[PDB]
């Protein structure tokens, strides 16, 4: 038959049955039916009208499951910020190798070292609050590395926040968290969804020689994810790469060989049993001196699987770099200054947001000499959270008391490949890029 | 396009313009092509410049659609076009900075010679075009000497640079 494209969304169907699945998804009854077709078809990763509708579906739910406390609008407003330091003095820098594992005895007191203190900002601010013509006064901490001053020389001085987010909206909010939510986008009778099936699919696809119908589409996961995917659906047994055809901004997906797991844990109080001290039998409880740090651990192959995404990459149709030469690609991140998701992670783990350093995993991956080659990231807790799909901020509530694990498997690596002299990878933070991946080969027509 | 002056220190602001009112991805971009400052979604990514701790901008406009571009302390090397990236438009924007100042503080006698040392970017044609108190309006070229300096030519004299139609005001201290 003969098929147009639409741009009308369709409807979802969902397994989990929370709040926000139930109001705005159908029930997910698994009926998955693909027909093979022998025609070709034109389709874009990016320019995509499903790509966009599951984009704005999933920040809504994150803006609905998480309510932030504070919702922040484009506005610079002056304010008087004071500086309080956090100085913490380091010591000398071993160079040792650590392949510290989940059984190390520094992990469970949580008084392993991890990243540094950064130096919070409390800033003071009259603005109209829910009242559009009152101005109210609040108080609100903020980093060091999201604040720009005037006077640098003076504690107290005239400054404004980066992005200018600085216009305050109350809510009411509880730590409320989405657990590991799956859908499908169905489509509505008299219209089809066109799948590209074939092997050599790099995003961009204006002949598609392996198109599948279908009338709803597969497996999804909505893990938000900065310089890495978890938990995805479409880990195949081979690792693949996919570019725009405009820019430098990519998407690279990972193999199931090699088992790349995802675990990230943050303790809380540790205590040896619940407090019944006396003369005899008493014993201490660890209490937590640096809350706001966490730490996430990264587990199976990650040098053969570097060793794959280099091969993929030098194997690329469109890649202008030295395919004999592959020592000459390395992974770098971004210079200090940039986005604090540019600077570390960004991921969820049961409402709490952990930003890990990624020096010490570059130095254990890219097997750099010299330096501390460490098999995971320190993490630090960030209570000032970007946004990545609207131009938006967000403050939450300070974390709770216990430990909050969690456990992923990593599928893609978010990243922007550059050719030149050295080729530069950098790590980019759009989370798009990971359900452009997912769904870049799915395509509405209209019959 | 339109060029402004710097006072050799201060900010200057460079505006872009946009009516899409949808806060786009903007583009900050030399005449080298070296990345300063740019959007990645709703971030600032600083380029690879030598301008990391110097350009700034007013963000508040974002949402109204004018992207400035704020420079503090400018000097003689710093002068050179940019262009704005928005709607795929290269919007150019010129800035020239230049400035005057002397050798002599504070010894400055009756009836001694008077010295001035204009410092100007090279591929400029200033025209220093002073203005006195006594109205002693002397134009020249660039390095201006006088031989008459005594107690009542004291002050802040005002001189100016006519260049493209654009002037701006400076400060001398005299001390006798």
């Amino acid at each position: 038959p003969a098929w147009r494209n639409a741009s009308i969304p369709l409807f979802c169907a969902t397994k989990n049955r929370d709040t926000w699945g139930t109001i705005q998804c159908l029930p997910d009854n698994d009926d998955y039916q693909e027909i093979a077709l022998n025609v070709t078809e034109a389709f874009d990763a990016w320019n995509n009208t499903v790509t966009e509708q599951a984009v704005e579906d999933v920040w809504n739910l994150f803006e609905t499951s998480i309510k932030p406390c504070v919702k922040l609008t484009p506005l610079c407003v002056a304010m008087n910020c004071t500086r309080n330091m956090t100085t913490s003095t380091g010591t000398t820098d071993t160079q040792n190798i650590t392949i510290i594992n989940d059984t190390s005895p520094c992990v469970r007191a949580d008084n392993c070292t991890g990243l540094k203190e950064e130096e919070m900002v409390d800033c003071q601010f009259n603005m109209t609050g829910l009242e559009r013509d009152k101005r109210k006064q609040y108080t609100e901490a903020w980093y060091s590395k999201d604040v720009i001053c005037d006077n640098n020389t003076s504690s107290r001085s005239k400054c404004y926040m980066n992005h200018c987010n600085t216009s305050v909206i109350t809510e009411s909010c509880d730590k409320h968290y989405w657990d590991a939510m799956r859908f499908r986008y169905c489509a509505p009778p008299g219209f089809a969804l066109l799948r590209c099936n074939d092997t050599n699919y790099s995003g961009f696809a204006p002949n598609c020689s392996k198109v599948v119908a279908a009338t709803c589409t597969r497996m999804m996961e909505t893990q938000s994810s900065t310089w890495f995917g978890f938990n995805g659906t479409r880990a195949e047994n081979r690792t693949y790469i996919y570019w725009h055809g405009k820019n430098n901004r990519t998407i690279i997906s990972l193999n199931n060989f090699y088992n790349l797991t995802m675990h990230c844990k943050r303790p809380g109080n540790k205590t040896v049993l619940p407090i019944m001290s006396g003369f005899k039998f008493h014993s201490k409880p660890v209490i937590n001196k640096k809350p706001r740090q966490a730490w996430c651990w990264f587990k199976g192959e990650w040098k053969e699987a570097m060793q794959e995404v280099k091969e993929t990459l030098a194997k690329h149709p469109r890649y202008k770099g030295n395919r004999s030469r592959t020592e000459n690609i390395k992974f770098k991140a971004p210079g200090r200054g940039s986005d604090p998701e540019a600077a570390y992670m960004w991921t969820n783990c049961r409402g709490e947001f952990l930003y890990c350093n990624m020096t010490w995993f570059l130095n254990w991956v890219d097997n750099r000499t010299g330096q501390k080659q460490r098999n995971y990231a320190p993490c630090h807790i960030r209570q000032i959270i970007n946004t990545w799909h609207r131009v938006g901020k967000n403050v939450y509530l300070p974390p709770r008391e216990g430990e909050l694990t969690c456990n992923s498997t990593v599928t893609s690596i978010i990243a922007n490949i550059d050719t030149g002299d050295q080729t530069d990878i950098t790590f980019s933070a759009e989370v798009a890029e990971l359900y452009r991946l997912e769904l870049g080969d799915y395509k509405l027509v209209e019959i | 396009k339109k060029v402004v002056l710097g006072k050799k220190g201060d900010t200057v602001e460079l505006t872009c313009t946009a009516s899409q009112k949808k806060s786009i991805q903007f583009h900050w971009k030399n005449s080298n092509q070296i990345k300063i400052l740019g959007n990645q979604g709703s971030f600032l990514t600083k380029g690879p410049s030598k301008l990391n701790d110097r350009a700034d901008s007013r963000r508040s406009l974002w949402d109204q659609g004018n992207f400035p571009l704020i420079i503090k302390n400018l000097k003689i090397e710093d002068s050179d076009t940019y262009i704005c990236e928005v709607e795929d438009q290269k919007e150019e924007v010129q800035l020239l900075v230049f400035g005057l100042t002397a050798n002599s503080d504070t010894h400055l006698l009756q009836g001694q010679s008077l010295t001035l040392t204009l410092e100007s970017p090279p591929g400029s044609s200033p025209s220093v075009q002073c203005r006195s108190p006594r109205g002693k309006n002397i134009q020249g070229g660039k390095t201006l000497s006088v031989s008459q300096l005594e107690l009542q030519d004291s002050g802040t004299w005002t001189c100016t640079v006519l260049q493209n139609q654009k002037k701006v005001e400076f400060k001398i201290d005299i001390v006798v």
